[PDB]
């Protein structure tokens, strides 16, 4: 279960690495509609303090997440700047979060009568009174309850079905190294001359096999010229060789 | 959770002329059978290490922390359970708290408001317990929390015939706190005189704390006073010096000389 | 854009009898679909909310149901004071669209 | 809760005036209303819709023709027309959105009918 | 232009470097993921401009 429209779920993902490849094999084809950064460059171009919002709205308002488009939820529940960075991931929930009798736990607020600033959560429990008349009550004439309930019947058509969407936005707040991890693993010891990088030691040479004994706290090897000659691969624990071309 | 115990029969610490101790591995580099010279922060040779003894008699005042320190303990009961680091230690300067409890070590970096007697002894007469867990008054603005595998432990308590020695070296450069540990068993020297042996210091861990430090303190583990036996520890202070190193065929240091001690050196 | 048309264009032969008016939508519609009841040249007056809710005081013989791009409305009481025109309108799907016309008359 | 018509008159193409729907206590600045179009013998049409946040939505046939003003406390909504090519021979209804998800308001409003032709009142 | 100036374009889907001083007109839809797309405006089939 995800949080509703009026109070979106807050989760500040930080202190991790960069890996978003789990979305492709999670589900069949779905909507991405990425605008700021190209979708093929998410693994690289790391950011800091990703602002993640998770919530479910019907399919009518899924495509209204683009900046510059207003509406009923896109204007009064979640407002985006025109220079927005990042993009959302949306997918259907026809079998998981959709109740056969209609899920009514999801509620949304439409009456706020105020344009929202970007990136905040507002709570409006009070009831709005119209006609300049003191209402001070619930369910009366010229008084409207802002909260209204969703319906998740599976017999509904496309657009009225539940749609899980998670908003991902990337910002550089002076760019500290918080969430930035590549992988770039390639096990190839072919005894041919190669531009090798092991744990950040740039060099070119022919990688062969040796049997030198290294202490666990003793990684790099030197020589008389103070050059790296025998190294140890980071992923595994094997001393490669002392072999130039 | 502290009380003002005081009533400690303190004595001035003794001095023992150090022979060889105060050397550690400077890097993570494999060099075999090559004499290598270096200059960095170490403990100078033939400087008298301050010997403290705790019996009855207990003493753990605040001591200066200049350019890192070298702490050693000659025991077989492992009474000392942790240490306290920082400058003010009164909820004004960010402070360390590295304590080894049960079967893990925990490191806590926070704004610490300690007490006048940081004590963990004091529950009954002699049955040792970690009494008064909250040496700090309250949890202020905090920075860092860490839990890891414990150090060496000693089963029960042994008074006299201390067969174990724990030597740790503490330093900080560029906001990086380097803590190295080493343990030597079977010490059969009942009456002082150090050992006169050579033991290289293996590195243990380096932590990026990035905070200032000027002083330090130690922690040891009915309501006032305890029936405790003999305990002895060594404190020395570092300096930027220069040495040579003779790596063996395997990669372990086996001999070392100084340059600024003797004209022969 | 929703293009919607209805077969019962002129129900002028109904005098207190079974009436089967309906509206069909080009795309699939949810429950949210309503009607406007207006006299010629007069503002419309609501009678149906969200395809299932009714007014405060109206005759209770009215019935309706809507699912799957189609709403059906049936009235059995053809009272003379409610001679007007019935129109369909859909919302929550921008842009808003309106019906082309239904005629009901009693003899 | 009632509504007051304001407007009318016969004008030639190329001329326009201010059409107004006045409220009877309802605040017309920060609320959601709309105007719709009706012609004799033809179906309904939708002129425009205004929200509390300033969101104006209207049909593409009346693009860049209508501008709408909301009073702070005068309880009246104004509209000025532009580019009259004699297709406004109709009546406007000033109204409120019928229901978001659950509502039972049933109040509406009146308005004037306007005819646009090269011949004025005879 | 305040009303919208979309006349200036740029390329961001090539998966290939460039030598100095050439222009390339690749109007075709780039395919990523090693699965033949054979369609227009599909998933993992983005317009290059
Ligand atoms: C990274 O770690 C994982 C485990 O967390 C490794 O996966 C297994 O590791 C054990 C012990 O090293 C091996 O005996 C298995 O053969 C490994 N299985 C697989 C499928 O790899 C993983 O190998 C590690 N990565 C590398 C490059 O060694
Ligand atoms: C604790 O005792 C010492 C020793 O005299 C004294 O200086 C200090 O003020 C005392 N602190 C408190 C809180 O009583
Ligand atoms: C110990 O060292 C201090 C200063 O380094 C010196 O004043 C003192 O005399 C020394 N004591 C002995 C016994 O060497
Ligand atoms: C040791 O301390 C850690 C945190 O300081 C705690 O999680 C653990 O339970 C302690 N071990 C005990 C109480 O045995
Ligand atoms: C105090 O807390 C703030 C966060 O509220 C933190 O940014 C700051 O570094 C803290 N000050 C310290 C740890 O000295
Ligand atoms: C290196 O270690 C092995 C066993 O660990 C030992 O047999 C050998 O003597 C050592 N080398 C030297 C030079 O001591």
């Amino acid at each position: 279960r995800f949080a509703s429209v009026y109070a979106w779920n807050r989760k500040r993902i930080s202190n991790c690495v960069a890996d978003y490849s789990v979305l492709y094999n999670l589900a069949p084809f779905f909507t991405f509609k990425c605008y700021g950064v190209s979708p093929t460059k998410l693994n690289d171009l790391c950011f800091t303090n990703v602002y993640a919002d998770s919530f479910v709205i019907r399919g009518d308002e899924v495509r209204q997440i683009a900046p510059g488009q207003t509406g009923n939820i896109a204007d009064y529940n979640y407002k985006l700047p025109d220079d927005f960075t990042g993009c959302v991931i949306a997918w259907n929930s026809n079998k998981l979060d959709s109740k056969v009798s209609g899920n009514y736990n999801y509620l949304y607020r439409l009456f706020r009568k105020s344009n929202l600033k970007p990136f905040e959560r507002d709570i409006s429990t009070e009831i709005y009174q119209a006609g300049n008349k003191p209402c001070n009550g619930v369910a009366g004439f010229n008084c409207y309850f802002p909260l209204r309930s969703y319906s998740f019947r599976p017999t509904y058509g496309v657009g009225h079905q539940p749609y899980r969407v998670v908003v991902l936005s990337f910002e550089l707040l002076h760019a500290p190294a918080t969430v930035c991890g590549p992988k770039k693993s390639t096990n190839l010891v072919k005894n041919k001359c190669v531009n090798f990088n092991f744990n950040g030691l740039k060099g070119t040479g022919v990688l062969t096999e040796s049997n030198k004994k290294f202490l666990p706290f003793q990684q790099f090897g030197r020589d008389i010229a103070d050059t790296t000659d025998a190294v140890r691969d980071p992923q595994t624990l094997e001393i490669l060789d002392i072999t130039p071309c | 959770q502290c009380v003002n115990l005081t009533t400690r029969t303190q004595l001035p610490p003794a001095y023992t002329n150090s022979f060889t101790r105060g050397v550690y591995y400077p890097d993570k580099v494999f060099r075999s059978s090559v004499l290598h010279s270096t200059q960095d922060l170490f403990l100078p040779f033939f400087s008298n290490v301050t010997w403290f003894h705790v019996i009855k008699r207990f003493d753990n005042p605040v001591l200066p922390f200049n350019d890192g320190v070298y702490f050693a303990s000659i025991e077989k009961s492992n009474i000392i359970r942790g240490w306290i680091f920082g400058t003010t230690l009164d909820s004004k300067t960010q402070s360390l708290l590295i304590v080894n409890n049960a079967t893990n070590v925990v490191i806590k970096v926070c704004e610490f408001q300690f007490c006048n007697d940081p004590f963990l002894d004091h529950k009954n007469n002699k049955s040792w317990m970690e009494s008064e867990f909250r040496v700090y008054s309250s949890a202020n603005n905090c920075t860092f929390e860490y839990v890891s595998q414990p150090f060496l432990m000693d089963l029960e308590g042994k008074q006299g015939n201390f067969k174990n020695l724990r030597e740790f070296v503490f330093k900080n450069i560029d906001g990086y706190f380097k803590i190295y540990s080493k343990h030597t068993p079977i010490i059969v020297r009942e009456p002082e005189d150090l050992p006169q042996g050579f033991s290289a210091l293996e590195p243990l861990v380096d932590l990026p704390i990035g905070i200032n430090i000027t002083r330090f303190q130690t922690l040891l583990a009915s309501s006032s006073g305890w029936t405790a036996g003999a305990a002895a520890y060594y404190v020395g202070y570092l300096q930027p010096r220069t040495f040579l190193l003779k790596y063996n065929e395997n990669g372990t240091i086996t001999d070392a000389v100084d340059c600024a001690l003797d004209p022969l050196s | 854009d929703i293009q919607m048309t209805q077969s019962p264009s002129s129900l002028s032969a109904s005098v207190g009898d079974r009436v089967t008016i309906t509206c069909q939508a080009s795309q699939d519609i949810n429950i949210y679909l309503n009607w406007y009841q207006q006299k010629p040249g007069k503002a419309p007056k609501l009678l149906i909310y969200d395809a299932s809710n009714l007014e405060t005081g109206v005759p209770s013989r009215f019935s309706g149901s809507g699912s799957g791009t189609d709403f059906t409305f049936t009235i059995n009481s053809l009272q003379p004071e409610d001679i007007a025109t019935y129109y369909c309108q859909q919302y929550d799907n921008l842009p808003r669209t309106f019906g082309q016309g239904t005629k009901v008359e009693i003899k | 809760v009632q509504l007051v018509e304001s407007g009318g008159g016969l004008v030639q193409p190329g001329g326009s005036l201010r059409l107004s729907c006045a409220a009877s206590g309802i605040i017309v600045s920060s609320n959601y209303m709309s105007w719709v179009r009706q012609g004799p013998g033809k179906g309904l049409e939708w002129v425009s819709v205004i929200y509390s946040g300033g969101s104006t939505y209207y049909a593409d046939s009346v693009k860049a023709r209508f501008t709408i003003s909301r009073d702070n406390s005068k309880n009246t909504l104004y509209l000025q027309m532009n580019s009259l090519r004699a297709e406004d021979t109709a009546v406007y209804y000033c109204a409120r959105e019928v229901v978001g998800s659950n509502s039972n308001m049933d109040v509406w409003g009146q308005g004037t009918t306007v005819t646009v032709s090269s011949a004025s009142t005879k």
